[PDB]
């Protein structure tokens, strides 16, 4: 993220705070 | 997986807003 | 010279029955006949022997480990002198570490001008209670006769004069009567009278000419002698040698040629010793001690100011060290131009004796082939070891060899040393416990590329339990205390939040500022160095952390140097490069702090109204002290001194320095309030019960779940 | 309880209220300045201005930051006991004796602080001729509470004594069994120069 | 009806609120429920319902990272049983990183089909150690609840002891603790006869009958009861439906039309695709096993005649089965298209599953790889594994790489077991206990010979702590004493017998019979290792005696276990095969004398008349046998006594006291604090090398005068 | 224990290697006529055959041979204090003493019946002005030398006994702390002891 | 020491240690 | 806790940090 | 063979251990 | 061949097993 190289749940609240909510989606139709 | 692009080799912005808004 | 026969010195006997029958002419020895590795010597080849006559004998005679030995006694026949010139520890006749030496020859010596006989470890031995005692050694004191079969009063002195032969036997004088003095079974001694022991004596007349000695033609005539206590030269005899001709041991007068230009012509072309045999002490000599150089360009050995170096140059260029003596034996050899082969077997940290010895020994010219260097862990305990020629080249063209070696986890570090590399390729592989990138930095040093093949060593295995961790940290902040030290460093992690799992402390007591980075043998506790471990810090938000990697260590001794750093506890993978890091081994002092309590505190004194108190201390050498805190007040005065010890008990008061009120020992040795502090580490088990890898299984696992629950909860569409 | 000067060892005499005053004579006192001495790089200082074999408890110590006060270590209690005197055990103050009325001749043993080091006890050896008077081999308490010694009857005639000083020295008023002379039961000049 | 209708399958409950709807009163769930990303929400927010509708679950539940829902007590209340058809990974319930919880639901829950639970980094809820769930699982190990709060000390997980409501708290040993079986505090969870849970049972003081196997509905009813052991069928257990209903994902009775329906749809939003289901026997399932194949006629399972295997498509795409729903991924198939890497770690050998899923397939194409097993021991789910087609292997044509496989000791049985390697070639790597001579018969039977690389891959890295030999040796004599025992075993060597080097024995203190070779890993206690090399008089057969090989043990102790087996000092050919060999591992012990005093002879004396006394073993067992004399000699009129007079004050150590220090808790106290001051000892002590091979080279003296009469003495030499 | 030093059972209770008899007639076995204790399911087992208040050592030692009592004719040595209780803390004999009143005293307290190791001591101090004086210390060797002790001066009334209280594991018969006066011997007037 | 408990009047000795003055309320149990 | 997780458990300055930061 | 203490009572048993069929030395023979 | 001691020596067979009386 900041450096370039992030592992962790960390990365799973950068990744939520980025997006906020209605943030992830998906594919049912698969 | 996230980790594919973000616990190996440089992650980007396009590594990482690839489904927000 | 001027003497019939062959004059022939001396050679030894080695491994077979027999190698005397080749002798049918020599009628005079010069040398010593040693006898070498007759562990299997049986008695019956020994019974006849054969030599034609005797003149005389010059050197010593040294006898060991000799099985068989039934007889001797038809070696040297007609004896006219004995003597050791050379002295094997100092005595004439040197019997020791052999066996069952029944009966020897030497049944007509006349004198023993510089020598005592010792004799030692001789189960049958015969004969030697019927001899002149007092007419043939020198020095009576030093005279050793023991432990011969006659001598336990078992072995009937038959001898001459009752039953034998006639072989001269005149009637000599030792307690007043003239006994038929024998040496054997079957044999008379012919000696000369103690008076004129100096000048020899002959049968011809009177005792001899004063140079001449132990018997002569005529008297009052040195070209008479056939042997000279002075020098013998061309027939002749002489007080001292002319300057041509150098001296040899008062009996003999050689050309320089014979000690100069001899050995000086071969350097591996023949099969005499040539090690440019000089003269010095008056003597020639193969080589001179230390401190006595060569500067003559007849190189002649002469004083040089103070010690000085050696340059050796020893026999095939080649010499294979196997003990601490066996390098002992080249010392003052500051330079070797030759293989120094290390394959030494067994010791026990004797190898700082190399340090004083190979820490002078800077060159090997030859292919160095090192292995069993048990003593020394590392090999940065050699102050002189900089050149690695290859003149000589084993199998393979290599200069350099030690494949599959054991007990060694390190080598020489560069901080404080250097090495060059010469000569073509080197070949390095097969020692664990040793990290990789050290010999890359002995590649960069040497130079010279292209004779450094990156696959001719080491670049694939044997670093496997020692991660070569290529950053380094430091310690950001150091709150000491007497032994309470909070250390905090960096908080750098690796790209991966969870890889690392804590780090590793290193610590050991070492007051000296040279210090290499090993680790001793693994006995589940036993180990030279300390080494402990710390949890891994938390994250708090992406930018920075507001809790610093910190650490809080105890049992540090306050005043005291410590030799510390840390490690990272890294996950084994198939990638170094993210790896974490090594703090740099600092001689971090203990701060001067009041728990510091001086030990054997010793009251002497040269008067009574003195006490000249003395001490050692714990771990405090007082180098940052100021001063010293002592009482002498009265502290005394107390009421258990004055209400105490009536005559009506035992004397148990007297001779006392220890009494109630100064009493401050424990109420229990158990660990009941504050005792609790020597709760250490597992010495029965290293840390904990379980090793390591147990801990990893945990780790990864846990990472393989994480990530297995991440895995799945993420990546909506590859678009 | 008395306060000192001095960093280094003492070697000028030490007021101790006694007409004879010795260094080292003294109860301690919250004062940091003591007969100590500072670091000569050397873990070795010969000390001066002692009593002649006095008992002395020490607390060996070292030091850092001589600034603000005597910041030392802590405390390891060692007892000293060098050289001693047992000439001296003979006489430092002078000794008398009160003729009590009992047959005794209470020996009444006088001292400016020190016979030679500390007083612990006269031991003595004196308890024959069967059961007689009150005798003590008195300790330091009873010599504190009557300043003398006691003893069993004694005779007209010859009696050897036998008490000598014991402050871990030795020879105070004896040496050997000398009989002196016991006149009507009392009157026994002891310590015959001794 | 009994069980209601109304099925909803599962879905993803992701990032928002009131998408809970789906639940409105639904029975079950078919298919997988999730309950992720809900932060920052109020125990309000997700409480405006509540669902005990919900019964079962046919999948795994999943809850991850939501701060609401402070318990499961006000949203799924009631619930019995977690089907486990279908894992996650090692589990059903996930509960990881749960926020502001403090009590935990889920009220009277009776059993969880397969696997185990997950309850981890949940430091918030409290009153979860206790918890009823050891009955409720199956894999009684392979739990994990850690990370909570009462390791970290944060809170007590306390519960009741009194019978709260209907439900009471027996303490119920689980691996010797006493759980108080609940769910939270002021709550309780019943527990039931053995007998009556085999069926389970009401909460009602009543017990169920057969074909059920929780709590029956009306209670003490077979055909209504609720949570059925077998099949249902409009609310009634089944163990068998007659047709036309048959059987449906292992638990439920459906018709064949509804079957037939479901293969002419799939659940991927499209049509004739996914989730093709055809009869067998009694169930509809899809992808018919081995032997049967398809029939289009009517849609079913048909027996094919001869084989017709299925073989799982995965040409393109590496699918690793590392877990154990990676096992359950493929079902049945028979070759796998790609290549296999096995990772697994830890469990308690989790194989079995393997053994139900894997243990069928017999062409693995590519390339192995089963690296980093912490624990994996007794392989037998490749038993079927006799083909490789080798259609695209890794680099350095290696198929087979196994690494890092600890304790597996042993491949298979070789009943017929075989494998032929089309192409590539063996690595083998860090295997202690992995045997030479069955590596080498396995290379005979799959190519390998010759082909098998001696410049990257080594043999003897292997082996380490245990091996095998064909080559075996027999104990042929042996005489006991009490503290060392003369064995004598077979004088059988190598083909080679002039190669004999000699024999090596191992022993060391193995705790019990049935253990295999261990020794040449610990260096310490708990199997403490020593080794002695061996070689008796006897080199060759020809010359009898009445004293055949065989060597006596230096000292051992009184009747102890000892563990005994050899493995001989051989040289090795230039490839690599059966070379070396041994004897029975076999479990002896000596005779027995007890001279030694049994440690802590802790005087317990309680009465004056009859003395009461307390026995440890010896330090030596002094044998097993319990069989003692007591007896006592007097102690009267010793010097102790009129020496040690105490009748006046001043310590004397006085006579006849009695005070047990009672080493547990009352003395000398344990708050893992180790060492005592009494006499410390070192623990990183100082070290030394090895210095044995000064000793061995003594006996050469005695062993050497015939090696040099046939070597040094018969040499043809001119002399 | 042993009733004979070499390895046979002779039958004779009346030798036991000991002034006192603690052997008892058995069967006659292979090994010493010792006090054989079997031990079957058990780690512990008591030692009778002993006197009160008492402290002893103990054998032990397991040998193959089980057909007899057991071959071995030696052990290992273990030692083990015996509990004492309320039967010999006190006086074992009576704590009666011989009363004078004619100017001169006996003064005995009786032997226990059991030999013990340690009697509850009381001390002796009775002294006046100057005059004929006992003394006394309470041990197996100097009550047995001195035999008690034997006063003078014999009527009712005070007499000086110094005090100290005894506590070993709770005694029977003590010192008291009173101004002790001689009305007759109840328990303490006149025995300063119970 | 911190090889595996410290129990005592000696944390004091570390507590002090670990905060310094930074408006810190460390909480002494002795 | 404050005198229960060095004391009564291994020592770590996280915990001891809550007591002042 | 490693030299430890093997002389003494050992002597017996060294004196043993290749006897007892052909009877064995009692006493130490040094 | 008056070697007694084989601790802090050497022996053999044939100096030992004609001690066997």
């Amino acid at each position: 993220f900041v450096n370039q190289h992030l592992c962790g749940s960390h990365l799973v609240e950068a990744l939520y705070l980025v997006c906020g909510e209605r943030g992830f989606f998906y594919t049912p139709k698969t | 997986g996230i980790v594919e692009q973000c616990c190996t080799s440089i992650c980007s912005l396009y590594q990482l807003e690839n489904y927000c808004n | 010279h001027l003497y019939p026969g062959e004059v022939c010195p001396g050679m030894d006997i080695r491994n077979n029955l027999t190698r005397l029958h080749e002798l049918e002419n020599c009628s005079v020895i010069e040398g010593h006949l040693q006898i070498l590795l007759m562990f299997k010597t049986r008695p019956e080849d020994f019974r006849d022997l054969s030599f034609p006559k005797l003149i005389m004998i010059t050197d010593y005679l040294l006898l060991f480990r000799v099985y068989g030995l039934e007889s001797l006694k038809d070696l040297f026949p007609n004896l006219t002198v004995i003597r050791g010139s050379r002295l094997f520890f100092n005595y004439a006749l040197v019997i020791f570490e052999m066996v069952h030496l029944k009966e020897l020859g030497l049944y007509n010596l006349m004198n023993i001008t510089r020598g005592s006989v010792r004799i030692e470890k001789n189960n049958e031995l015969c004969y030697l209670a019927t001899i002149d005692w007092s007419r043939i050694l020198d020095s009576v004191e030093d005279n050793y006769i023991v432990l011969n079969k006659d001598d336990n009063e078992e072995c009937g002195d038959i001898c001459p004069g009752t039953a034998k032969g006639k072989t001269n036997c005149p009637a000599t004088v030792i307690n007043g009567q003239f006994v038929e003095r024998c040496w054997t079974h079957s044999h008379c001694q012919k000696v000369c009278p103690t008076i004129c022991k100096s000048h020899g004596c002959t049968a011809e007349g009177l005792c001899c000419h004063s140079e001449c000695l132990g018997n002569c033609s005529q008297p009052d005539d040195p070209t008479k002698c056939v042997a000279c206590r002075n020098f013998y030269l061309d027939g002749r005899c002489v007080e001292t040698c002319p300057p041509p001709y150098y001296h040899f041991q008062d009996w003999r007068c050689v050309n320089f040629s014979f000690c100069q230009d001899l050995h000086h012509k071969c350097k591996n072309s023949r099969r005499q010793g040539c090690h440019q045999y000089v003269i010095h002490n008056n003597k020639c000599i193969p080589e001179c001690p230390s401190g006595y150089t060569m500067n003559s360009s007849n190189l002649l050995c002469t004083p040089c100011l103070g010690p000085c170096p050696k340059v050796c140059h020893l026999l095939e260029g080649e010499k294979t060290i196997d003990s601490v003596t066996s390098a002992q034996e080249l010392r003052g050899c500051t330079v070797i131009n030759g293989s120094l082969i290390i394959n030494i077997r067994g010791g026990n940290n004797l190898a700082a004796e190399l340090e004083a010895n190979l820490g002078l020994i800077e060159e090997i010219s030859g292919y160095l082939k090192i292995r069993r260097s048990y003593a020394l862990v590392s090999l940065s305990f050699f102050r002189k070891l900089r050149l690695i020629r290859g003149e000589t080249l084993e199998i393979g063209n290599y200069s350099f060899y030690a494949l599959d070696n054991q007990n060694l986890r390190q080598l020489w570090d560069w901080s404080k040393h250097n090495l060059t590399i010469t000569q073509g390729k080197l070949f390095f592989h097969y020692n664990p416990k040793l990290c990789l990138s050290e010999i890359h930095k002995m590649e960069e040093v040497s130079g010279t590329k292209g004779r450094q093949e990156r696959n001719d060593i080491a670049l694939k295995t044997n670093g496997d339990q020692a991660s070569c961790e290529n950053e380094l940290l430091k310690f950001s902040y150091i709150r000491t205390s007497f032994d309470k030290i909070l250390l905090r460093w960096e908080p750098y992690w690796p790209p991966d939040f969870r890889d690392l799992l804590g780090f590793m402390l290193f610590y050991k007591e070492a007051p000296y500022q040279n210090v290499t980075e090993f680790d001793g043998q693994d006995a589940c506790g036993s180990n030279s160095w300390t080494v402990v471990d710390i949890d891994p810090p938390l994250r708090s938000n992406d930018p920075k952390s507001q809790n610093h990697p910190g650490w809080l260590m105890r049992g540090l001794k306050p005043w005291t140097q410590y030799a510390i750093f840390v490690k990272t506890l890294v996950t084994f993978s198939d990638e170094r490069r993210t790896y974490g890091a090594k703090s740099d081994i600092i001689y971090v002092q203990t701060d001067a702090t009041n728990p510091s309590v001086p030990l054997d505190p010793i009251s002497v004194s040269n008067s009574s109204s003195q006490i000249i108190l003395k001490w050692k201390p714990p771990s405090d050498p007082n180098g940052n002290i100021t001063h010293y805190l002592v009482f002498w007040e009265r502290q005394a005065e107390d009421s258990e001194l004055f209400e105490l010890d009536y005559c009506l008990k035992g004397l148990k008061l007297p001779s006392r320095t220890w009494s109630p009120p100064f009493e401050s020992e424990d109420s229990q040795k158990h660990n009941q309030s504050e005792y609790e502090d020597s709760a250490g580490e597992c010495c029965s088990c290293p840390k904990t019960d379980s090793q390591i890898l147990k801990e990893l299984e945990e780790s990864s696992f846990r990472k393989t779940f994480e990530d297995y629950l991440h895995n799945v909860v993420f990546v909506p569409r590859p678009s | 309880s008395l306060g000192d000067v001095g960093n280094v060892t003492v070697a000028v005499p030490t007021v101790a209220a006694f007409p004879n005053t010795s260094s080292t004579s003294v109860p301690t006192s919250p004062e940091e300045h003591r007969p100590f001495e500072k670091v000569v790089n050397k873990e070795s200082l010969v000390i001066s201005g002692l009593r002649h074999f006095t008992g002395y408890r020490i607390e060996l110590q070292a030091c850092n930051q001589d600034t603000p006060e005597e910041r030392c270590s802590v405390a390891a209690y060692v007892s000293a006991r060098t050289m001693p005197e047992a000439k001296a055990d003979d006489i430092v103050g002078p000794v008398t004796h009160e003729i009590f009325e009992n047959n005794v001749v209470h020996l009444m043993w006088q001292e400016p602080k020190e016979p030679n080091g500390l007083i612990v006890l006269y031991e003595v050896s004196y308890r024959r001729y069967g059961d007689e008077e009150l005798h003590l081999c008195v300790s330091r308490k009873h010599f504190a509470l009557e300043r003398g010694c006691r003893l069993r009857g004694l005779s007209p005639g010859n009696y050897s004594v036998r008490i000598r000083a014991t402050s871990l020295a030795g020879n105070g008023s004896w040496t050997e069994p000398t009989y002196f002379y016991v006149t009507d039961y009392l009157d026994v000049p002891s310590n015959i120069a001794k």
